[PDB]
């Protein structure tokens, strides 16, 4: 009855990634090196201009896409470019596994209401003006429902992205298999950055990318590679434009070069506190006086526990 | 799905396979020893006992009970579960087994908790008249060592029953640790079930065997293929699974189309190669960098 | 109010079992070679007799049988002849031990419905016929019993796998026994020291704890030599109107050996009816070597299966 | 309201074999003289159990418990059976070990107190008096099949009762004793029950029998002696069987022939003896009754060393067994 | 409205410290050889002497006493000094970790019954649990609008007393949350841990070593004594004054063969022969005890860690 | 609906040994002077301290939260204690532990939402002792304990949202201090995450003294105990351990805190054992040392009265180093 319950979107989710404008293809099929936001990773990006054919042309009945690479080596970049390659605000959900494992409510819930969050209006837009739960939602798609049998409402599938897939449960697995059979889901992509793990609630079955065989075989697999130093710069430096962060020559390859020793998303996350350490000296720019500045501040996670670890042993005896 | 194309064993009077009929291509035993069966089952002698189908996967270990359904009367049930398909959340494992047996009888139509006490109360005596007769089914189960035994309990329990169906499982590991329990058994299943079933076992699949499959599949789903792109496709088949190399056929249905070739070429299936994986590649390619990244 | 509910028993566990007719024993005690069913087994059908002897003196008070033997030696042939010579039609129900972990019945349950299969008149028959409801046949009982139309017989309770069974049930089965009524309990087992389950820090002999170990007799069932299996498969075939070669022994008796007994009986009907397509009549040596190709056991498919995947 | 009368419903498969003891064998000087009441041996541990009978009879046993040490099969059982006779004609006993706690149909609270219920005795025990008020059982094997349920405020209506009998000298009341075998098999939310039970005025005195070292206490993960906890090992009396010698075993299976009313041949005797030494005392006891049947059967009733040699061979014993089957597996575990 | 409900306080855990009046200290704070009751243990004593001090100052504010030592040292006589050093009779609660696992009894239903035994109040001395045995957490409501109603008008006093809580191993990790939160509200006792132990698993963790079982959040709030195995010269003075107190005369030859069991054993093994083999005396017609008749018992009855190596030995 | 007047509810005994810490002391150009409004010491980290209060303020911290991983004793409080000070004179700040939320009383939930609304004048969940139930009589009802149900916790939440556009109520986002965060298991890890979506969470310090340890709750191992996809949003800021000269001039404050006046010779000795066993056991020794010196009436603590309560309380190095020596002895036959 009501159809103006236009944002409710995790937007501090998919901050990070508002420069993502396409896929940057050619039309006959091929990657170039630096288009609509998107620099290098020349293969995944073509493989992800054959997963926007399967599904306009209705060939990907049951099958999903596994984003298998190093972390930050841009997974989840390359499956927001795949919602825009459909068309006019198609809708992206994007979730971790460990996400299912809250107390409060039930684990059934908490991955259907990213499901109704995938399928302008969404499923899940609807569910929070009708509160003000498994009853209210059968009179709400039977109105939809309605609306597309009188034919005025078009309905679309979204792309749900599962990040960290390892730390689902044996009990979800066979909840998204269930579902994945259906007319009108969206597509599925996981992504993992491991290789044979143990099933979570078997505790002796060790499978490939700690997920079930029963959805593995409907699954086509896509590798994301690590980024040379030349090609980390121009991340960094549409970052720091879309910001409104002036840099440095001599400061972005520092920058570059942290990023070769962590991950890439350490480099990204200190764009903001030199930006703001260097509004205290009065410039407008940051220099390498401010990045060396940084780094001997703030510790990325891998190296934390290494001063921890080695300062364990010579605290006790 | 993948297994539409099979229309029975393909089997003479004598049994013995002529290995190129109704679809099935090679599989020359265990397509003869699943004759033995079917008159088993004709007979009323298979009460009491079950079939097993050992074998690696992609080896036809659903197909092979796909056409003992229509190798049987021409109208006869087949429900094909997974191991893993009952671990859920909207039921518990005696919730889904239950719509297993009632479903190859179909029954499960019928019903679609006490409406399955009041249809068996209806059919008690509408069997009795005559006017629509009951059938038995060819229920299947898939990958059966991720059961555990408070369903194996139950399954002893179900084939008490005589309008119960012929069971068949299967399964693809050794001798491994049961569901449930600390013992070691084969198959995982314990050894009050393995005493009392036929144990047929599957070959995997030639050079020859293969291509012919690949060259059926190809057909159903109407996609022009040159020869020497055939003879690259099943060097896939061999060395990686039979599910991924019949994955490339519809992911290097496009690319001959976006550039209008209208004839999958050789490139086209070494281009696909390279885009999509499989998962001997992409666990050998973490676990490859996974160790570089623990030496430093 | 009812006592016309004639049958209802699992006679499939009994079914590779309707050869047995008793234990075969002379007047004096010994052992026959061949007689009613039993062949072999002589230190172990003597011991039963003594079992069956020592239940109608009534000086079982607080016993119970444990076949303790390798699977394919008599555990189940050996406890039906002890319930055939026990009396003419006394009941026999023969359970696993991994039968009381259902999803739907408590094993307080399932545990119950099994002793009264066991005690005719059966206590079990009586409690389907109307269908708590129980304690109301306990009065339809007991007018049967004092007014002298009906008597009151314990019967045989089979507990295969018993190296299955939890700490909490072994508690029942040692409460119920000890009435004036229970019928006796027999165990089976093939396993030395396990691990009592529900515990998982303590082993004890046979997977069975101390109180209910030190008030248990033993009788070990020892293995089949190749002249004796060439005699068991002979019955089978004659009470199954499966005619049969001397060949065809000659070769079952080799499957026999390697792998169990009870492998070799399964493979009778599924090459009776290879030799039914071809239009034969006998069993030749041509089918026993192919339905040994065709078929496997539980041994030879899972090592074939480990290898060919690795 | 009126329940002296049903007095008694008692086991008597459990208690049946040590019924050729009346007493412990001690003099006045509390020193045995090796052959009395039943007792054959193990003079330490039966003059031991003479101190610990003082303690009860001058009153102070409140607080403590006893604890009884030594191997299976050299009678811990017989011991805690002589202090049931020597504290009064009819003072209860209770023989429950330690995995009879462990049912599925009554919980681990209701199957200790009826423990610490069947060992207090009133004169005209008091367990008896619960189990007749609360519905009508006692019958053949459907009720035995069956169970009942027990009111809690059954049992506060009847110690109110005993309550108000005790003091006009109508009713006199008498701790009795309680006997728990296998005590490593209870787990410390039982174990602290009996430190909660022990505080009373009315409570039995504890026997625990128990034939483990350094045992790790059940239901946690630390290891202790006896696999007992720390607050109750510093309260303890513990007493050491030991294994029998020959002279002792023969003076044993002796007094069991007459129980059994056989008639051995003193050839037979030596042998019985040997078995004795060999596997257990409990197991050469089990041969006796399926010896004589052999012989019954054979016209003569006079056991001779050829039923003795033949029922060795039939009726095993329960660690000759347990070799057999390993034996054939590690053939098993090779190819 | 009750304050008459005299009888309380179960005496099976306190039998065996009659002997124990106090501290005893002199004037400056230094400890006496022996005084009463109390012989060694001079450190842990002074110790104590500073405690009792900051009890009474007011600066005991959160805080709470460890006492690790070997067992059969005395940490539960120790304990009992400081709670009769406050002044006229305040309360004593202690007990044992391991009973906070009962079966039908929630967890905190045996923590929240043991707190409310060492809060004490012609005034005579009752605590708080004294009262809810008399009128029967409705139950456990009503009684708090009685007290607090009394020291509006003058007449009531609330004293906090000693809740000596033994084998701290034992509490698992949804205790001591308990033992942190109701420990430092207004009022609560003060709180006396034990333990003789070194790095043991936080119960309910299973990852997570720590000094003698305790969080490490709880025991930066801790005080912690030692108290010291003893020596025979001394150890002869404990069982000599126990044999006055029960009225059992001795010899001199019989203390010198005691003093050897209580140091190849603990000392509370010692004192668990004294009427055994006072009763064994009776019967031979003695009424002083001889040598012979202590050899008699030590040689009847074993301890806890000699009768376990027996049957170790003898199954293998 | 009349409860402003009944706003006092606040933690002094507990965080009452940082009471000489009135803020990060810093310049106008972000440098630590040495001394400043009590704080000593720790140059590396107060400065880091300063770039998170500039993100705060503009609002660059949505979405992040700051981690301090240092050694045990070396001020992991008294820098985000004084992250509180700095950041305005009346700011809320709750320091609850990690072994906190496991109780028995509520859940985790219950337990985690009580933090999340004691650090949002009064704080939001100072609200829930009035206007939820009636309590606050004497001790045994702190051992008693009645919950706050949601609706409760839907009318306050429905309340103040009008009052929020009529200016004379105001909100300032406090600080809440997560001490030990490898306790949580992921259960609670992915409340934080459901709290921190917010529009007025407060700003998340936590704290550890642990390497590469398991996740409890899974068997994964990651860095500091906390999960790989929070890990990446954290700002982590690193303590350095105190040296012989700072620690004299930390228990020269709380000897001033504390009214004792102690020789020279007795400071020296102090760091001595501060340097080599712990920090907070030489602040503890203070109080109990002063004692032994009014009972002798000196009113000065020397050194003998430093070297006699050294000698009663022990600390937790030398508590286990010697029952480790008991028990091995214990263990030789
Ligand atoms: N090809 C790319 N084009 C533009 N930005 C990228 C690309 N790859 C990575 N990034 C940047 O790096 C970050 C990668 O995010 P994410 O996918 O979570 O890392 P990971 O690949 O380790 O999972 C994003 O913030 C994104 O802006
Ligand atoms: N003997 C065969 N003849 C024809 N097709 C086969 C044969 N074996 C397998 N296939 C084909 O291979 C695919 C594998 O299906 P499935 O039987 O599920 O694989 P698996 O062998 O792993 O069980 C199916 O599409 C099936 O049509
Ligand atoms: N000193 C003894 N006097 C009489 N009978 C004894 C003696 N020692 C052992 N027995 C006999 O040994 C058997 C063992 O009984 P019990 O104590 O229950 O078993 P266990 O010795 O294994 O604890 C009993 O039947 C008992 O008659
Ligand atoms: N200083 C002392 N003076 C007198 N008796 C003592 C002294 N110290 C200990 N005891 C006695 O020694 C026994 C040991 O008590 P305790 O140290 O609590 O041992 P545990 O901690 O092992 O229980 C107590 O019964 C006590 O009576
Ligand atoms: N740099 C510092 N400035 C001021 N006080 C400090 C400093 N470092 C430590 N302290 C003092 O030391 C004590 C340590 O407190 P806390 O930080 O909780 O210990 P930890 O370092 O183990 O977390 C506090 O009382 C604090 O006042």
């Amino acid at each position: 009855k009501i159809e103006e319950v236009k944002s409710t979107t995790k937007t501090q989710r998919i901050a990070s990634h508002s420069h993502v404008k396409g896929l940057g293809l050619d039309e006959s099929g091929l990657a170039k090196q630096a288009a609509s936001g998107l620099v290098g990773q020349e293969n995944a990006r073509e493989a992800c201009g054959v997963i926007v054919e399967l599904i306009k042309s209705k060939k990907m009945a049951g099958r999903a896409v596994l984003l298998a690479g190093p972390p930050g080596t841009g997974k989840t970049a390359l499956a927001l470019a795949i919602a825009q390659e459909l068309g006019s605000k198609v809708p992206f959900c994007p979730m971790v596994g460990s996400e299912v494992y809250s107390t409060e409510i039930k684990k059934t819930e908490v991955l259907m209401e990213n499901f109704r969050r995938a399928i302008d209006v969404t499923l899940h837009d609807l569910d929070v003006a009708n509160a003000r739960t498994d009853k209210l939602r059968g009179e709400i798609n039977k109105v939809v429902n309605k609306y597309i049998d009188q034919g005025i409402a078009e309905l679309v599938p979204g792309v749900l992205f599962v990040d960290e897939v390892h730390m689902l449960d044996i009990e979800c697995f066979t909840y998204l298999h269930r579902a994945l059979e259906s007319s009108i889901a969206p597509i599925v992509i996981f992504a993992s950055n491991r290789g044979n793990c143990v099933i979570r609630g078997t505790e002796d079955i060790t499978s490939p990318h700690g997920i079930p065989l029963d959805l593995l075989d409907r699954v086509m697999i896509i590798r994301t590679m690590l980024y040379t130093p030349q090609e980390m710069k121009q991340i960094i430096k549409i970052r720091a434009q879309t910001e409104g962060i002036n840099i440095s020559e001599e400061a972005l390859n520092h920058l570059g070069e942290i990023g070769t020793k962590t991950t890439l998303r350490y480099s990204v996350q200190l764009l903001t506190p030199a930006n703001l350490l260097a509004k205290i000296n009065g410039k407008d720019s940051i220099e390498k006086e401010h990045v060396e500045e940084i780094s001997e501040l703030f510790y990325d996670a891998k190296s934390s526990a290494k001063i921890l670890a080695d300062q364990q042993d010579k605290y006790m005896k | 799905g993948a297994h539409s194309h099979i229309r029975g064993l393909g089997l003479d009077d004598a049994l013995e396979p002529r290995q190129a009929s109704q679809g099935m291509v090679g599989q020359l035993a265990a397509r003869r020893a699943a004759g033995v069966v079917l008159e088993m089952i004709r007979e009323g002698k298979i009460a009491g006992r079950a079939v097993l189908i050992a074998g690696q996967p992609g080896t036809g270990k659903t197909a092979i009970a796909m056409g003992m359904a229509q190798a049987l009367g021409p109208d006869t049930p087949f429900t094909a579960i997974a191991g893993s398909e009952i671990f859920s959340l909207e039921m518990s494992k005696t919730e889904a087994l239950t719509q297993a047996f009632r479903r190859s009888i179909s029954l499960h139509e019928i019903d679609v908790s006490e409406v399955r006490e009041q249809i068996n109360a209806k059919v008690a005596e509408w069997r009795e008249e005559g006017k629509a007769e009951i059938i038995p089914g060819v229920l299947f189960i898939d990958e059966v060592h991720m059961l555990d035994i408070e369903s194996f309990s139950f399954l002893n329990r179900a084939l008490e029953s005589d309008m119960a169906p012929v069971l068949i499982m299967a399964t693809n590991r050794g001798i491994t640790r049961i569901r449930g329990t600390s013992y070691q058994s084969p198959h995982g299943i314990p050894i009050d079930l393995l005493d009392r079933l036929l144990i047929v076992s599957t070959t995997p699949y030639s050079e020859k065997d293969t291509k012919q499959i690949l060259r059926i599949r190809c057909e159903e789903e109407d996609v022009e293929m040159s020869e020497d792109a055939y003879t690259v496709l099943t060097r896939i088949g061999l060395e990686t699974s039979l599910r991924y190399a019949i994955q490339l056929i519809t992911a290097a249905s496009l690319v001959c189309r976006k550039r209008k070739g209208t004839e999958v070429q050789v490139d086209d299936i070494k281009r696909v190669y390279s885009l999509f994986l499989d998962e001997s590649r992409s666990t050998q390619y973490m676990k490859e960098y996974q160790d570089a990244f623990l030496f430093n």
